Order: structure tokens, then sequence, then C-alpha cells
């Protein structure tokens, strides 16, 4: 046909973690850098 | 700020830690 296409990368980024010291508690909460929520 | 004027392979660019508003 005669469409017009947009072609943009399948998201990536680094994910990190963010803790408090093992000696003051266990829980902690990931950060997926550069991504929207929607996907994740 | 006006007058200075200006991800695909795996490469990415982080925020600053401080923005603008906070300098
Ligand atoms: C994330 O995707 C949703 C899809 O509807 C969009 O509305 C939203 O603006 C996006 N967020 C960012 C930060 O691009």
């Amino acid at each position: 046909t005669l469409e017009i296409l947009d072609i943009t990368p399948c998201s990536f980024g680094g994910v990190s973690v963010i803790t408090p010291g093992t000696n003051t508690s266990n829980q902690v909460a990931v950060l997926y850098q550069d991504v929207n929520c929607t996907e994740v | 700020f006006n007058k200075v004027t200006l991800k695909f392979n795996g490469l990415t660019v982080l925020p600053p830690l401080l923005t603008d508003e906070m300098i």
C-alpha cells in the first residue's frame, strides 16, 4: 500500500536497585531507568 | 538560556541530579 510508518526502538534501560543497608532492613525498590511504566 | 542552542544503539543519557530550578 502507500502508508507511512515510523520505526522507533524497543524500550531498554538499566535496572538499578535502591536499598537501605542490610543492617537496617531487607526490603528494596527497583528503578527502571528511561522506561514508561505502561510497559514495565 | 536562550543564547545557547543545541538513544538507539545502546547509548543513554541520564538526567542531572539537580534541576535548573534548584540551581
Ligand atoms: C507513557 O505511555 C502513555 C500511553 O498512553 C502516555 O500517555 C504517557 O504520556 C507516557 N509517558 C511518558 C512519560 O512518555
